[PDB]
């Protein structure tokens, strides 16, 4: 129970980083 | 100022003082020269082998861990792995196994792996120690490092019919049932 | 769990402190952990410097791994331990991009194997 | 036999073979996707362009007129196949969005789960969201049945859930996975769903209207899952005698549907495995991983 909501948390840390915009392919500098 | 006499200065900071922490400091030091090549012999010169030997026999939980460290690189060339030997410091690795820390734990590992000799010179002596008992427990830990470490212990110093007597040993010692000392394998 | 981050401080001081941590064979590995990278998306930047010394076989940014706001913490996997150690030695507390620049050993991830061929060429280089 | 597969800038999540055995589908962290020619000497057609967030998940409908994709960029794209022209996109999901599986056989239905914890069911007619199913749990995976009545969804609470479009209730639970589901699958012929999990088992549930209430079919091993968290998904054989999934392990198991004999374990990936897919006719596997490169398996 709170583990599951404490990897959910986790899970959508790692979800919010790897995936950010600013690791987006085809980055404009500008 | 020269190397050598560098770390006979050290020798002496060690053996003056009594705060604990310059002697953290010390054994940090003399610990990461172990380290090198080349200031072996210089440490074979001035006794700091035994110097580290009569360490670990300090209580201080950090000094004896720096004193394994020490030891772990510095045992596995043959010259001072021979003298640490013949000082009979191998039961104060022993001891370390029920030490708290992982660090001291994977150090004298190390230090046991180390001290093998091909021809089968050591093996004899691992066996009859409890030590393999206690490997066990600290294979299956939740450690990656401990697990990697023991069981690539278990190949360097252990033999496959040693390991399953080793296995009933400690499979008799759940059990609860004894088991006579007399009895024993019988090669195929 | 070892990748705290010690500090610092006669003895005939050197020019740079040092904090007290004596490294032993085992301690040292080839997966070398970076903690500290600003979160400007610099991913490819910090792994063609650390590509500077080695070759690097592996790199990946773990995001599970706790660490501080906008900061970030990567994973190279090294091909010479001996490049892993001038890489750490040289790259440890640099300036990148900004930002602190921390490297510390990562001996968690190396499996049974290469702790094997750590082990052996650690008494490789001693005896000679 | 063996084809390699280059063009790839970033990561493929996945790839799919079209419907009728002529072309495949593939894409992942660049953002394109990319058509290819089966036969021929394997060429690449077109490219679709439209999507701002990664390629998750492709699915073609049973026609391979239509190709879904799911992107993290919270829209699911509808896909023409022919021209690659984009079509329309679902709007409602809140987040980065794991998954999406077209209903076949039905009228037009589309189901999505994303990082919002909910689930939605889309009719590409009305451009809104028809169902919610509200889950706490980030959801990953999700498949409809061959009747299109039922839901079956795989999130991080390591228990796949059927939902009943009727009664809008949480008809079924599995227990079974000690960790995450990453992907899911329903054999050709509706009698069984494969999954995924980060507790390296793969398992095989059946879904029945007369059940043994503990339907964990059978259990199949290989498949490693490491650090790099990656969503794995896995396939089965037109024909479901063969199962397919990928590993973090560089290697692609194939195993035996009934007897589950490992049939393959095919290095020749660098990095970790995200899809393995079977040509509808043909023993051919194409294998997409995080190295960027493809292989046309042929058995
Ligand atoms: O003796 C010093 C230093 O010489 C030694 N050390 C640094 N880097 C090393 C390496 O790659 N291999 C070995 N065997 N020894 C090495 O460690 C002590 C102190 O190290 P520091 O210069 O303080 O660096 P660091 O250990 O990284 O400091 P820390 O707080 O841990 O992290 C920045």
């Amino acid at each position: 129970e709170e583990k599951l909501q404490e990897k959910a948390r986790k899970w959508q840390q790692l979800q919010a980083k790897r995936y950010a915009e600013k690791r987006k392919f085809g980055f404009v500098d500008a | 100022v020269g190397r050598l006499g560098y770390l006979q200065a050290l020798v002496t900071e060690f053996q003056e003082t009594q705060s604990q922490d310059a002697k953290e400091q010390v054994l940090a030091n003399l610990a990461n020269f172990a380290y090198d090549p080349s200031n072996y012999e210089y440490l074979r010169q001035l006794q700091v082998l035994d110097l580290f030997l009569d360490s670990l026999s300090e209580e201080n939980e950090t000094l004896v861990e720096f004193a394994i460290g020490g030891l772990c690189n510095l045992c596995p060339d043959r010259a001072n792995k021979e003298h640490i030997l013949h000082a009979g410091g191998v039961p104060l690795i022993i001891n370390c196994l029920s030490s708290p820390n992982e660090e001291t734990v994977l150090s004298a590992i190390t230090t046991l792996m180390h001290l093998s000799p091909p021809g089968r010179s050591f093996l004899p002596e691992l066996t009859a120690t409890p030590v393999v008992q206690c490997m066990l427990r600290f294979s299956l830990s939740a450690s990656a490092r401990l697990r990697n470490l023991a069981q690539i212990f278990l190949e360097d110093f252990c033999s496959p019919r040693q390991v399953a007597e080793a296995r009933s040993r400690q499979a008799h010692s759940a059990l609860g049932i004894p088991l006579p000392r007399s009895v024993a394998p019988r090669q195929r | 769990s070892l990748f705290d981050h010690h500090v610092q401080r006669k003895y005939r001081e050197g020019r740079r402190p040092r904090a007290v941590k004596v490294y032993t064979i085992n301690l040292e590995s080839q997966y070398l952990l970076i903690q500290g990278v600003p979160a400007v998306g610099v991913m490819k930047e910090l792994v063609e410097r650390f590509a500077l010394y080695g070759a690097i076989e592996q790199y990946n940014a773990l995001d599970e791994y706790p660490a501080e706001d906008f900061t970030e913490v990567y994973l190279i996997k090294f091909m010479n331990l001996q490049s892993a150690r001038t890489a750490k030695r040289k790259m440890d507390e640099q300036s990148f991009f900004g930002g602190l620049l921390h490297v510390c050993y990562a001996p968690e991830f190396e499996t049974v194997e290469e702790t094997r061929k750590k082990l052996q060429m650690r008494k490789a280089y001693v005896v000679k | 036999p063996i084809m390699l597969l280059s063009g790839h800038e970033g990561e493929v999540y996945c790839c799919k073979f079209h419907p009728n055995g002529s072309t495949l589908a593939s894409a992942g962290f660049d953002r394109l996707i990319l058509l290819w020619n089966v036969y021929g000497d394997c060429d690449n057609y077109a490219t679709l362009k439209g999507h701002s967030g990664a390629v998750m998940e492709l699915h073609y409908n049973t026609d391979g007129s239509m190709l879904f994709s799911a992107s993290t960029d919270k829209t699911v794209a509808v896909w023409d196949s022919e021209t690659g022209e984009r079509v329309k996109r679902l709007k409602g999901h809140t987040s980065f969005v794991n998954s999406c599986y077209p209903a076949r056989r039905g009228p037009q239905l589309v189901c999505t789960g994303s990082d919002d914890g909910t689930v939605k069911l889309w009719d590409i007619r009305k451009k809104a969201a028809i169902q919610t199913f509200q889950n706490t749990y980030q959801v990953l995976a999700v498949t409809f049945n061959d009747t299109s009545d039922q839901i079956i969804s795989g999130g991080i609470d390591n228990d796949i859930k059927v939902w009943d479009l009727r009664q809008n209730k949480l008809t079924y639970t599995m227990r079974g996975h000690a960790d995450s589901v990453t992907g899911l699958s329903l054999s050709s012929e509706g009698s069984y769903l494969l999954s995924n999990a980060m507790d390296n088992t793969v398992r095989v549930w059946d879904v029945r209207p007369f059940a043994p209430k503990e339907r964990c079919v059978k259990i199949f091993q290989g498949n490693v899952h490491n650090f790099e968290k990656n969503l794995l998904r896995c396939s089965w054989s037109p024909d479901g005698s063969k199962i397919a999934a990928g590993s973090a392990d560089r290697f692609v198991y194939v195993w035996d549907t009934t007897s589950r004999r490992i049939l393959y374990k095919l290095p020749g990936h660098a990095g970790s495995i995200n899809e393995v897919a079977f040509h509808p006719d043909e023993p051919i596997i194409i294998s997409a991983s995080s190295d960027k490169r493809l292989y046309m398996g042929e058995i």
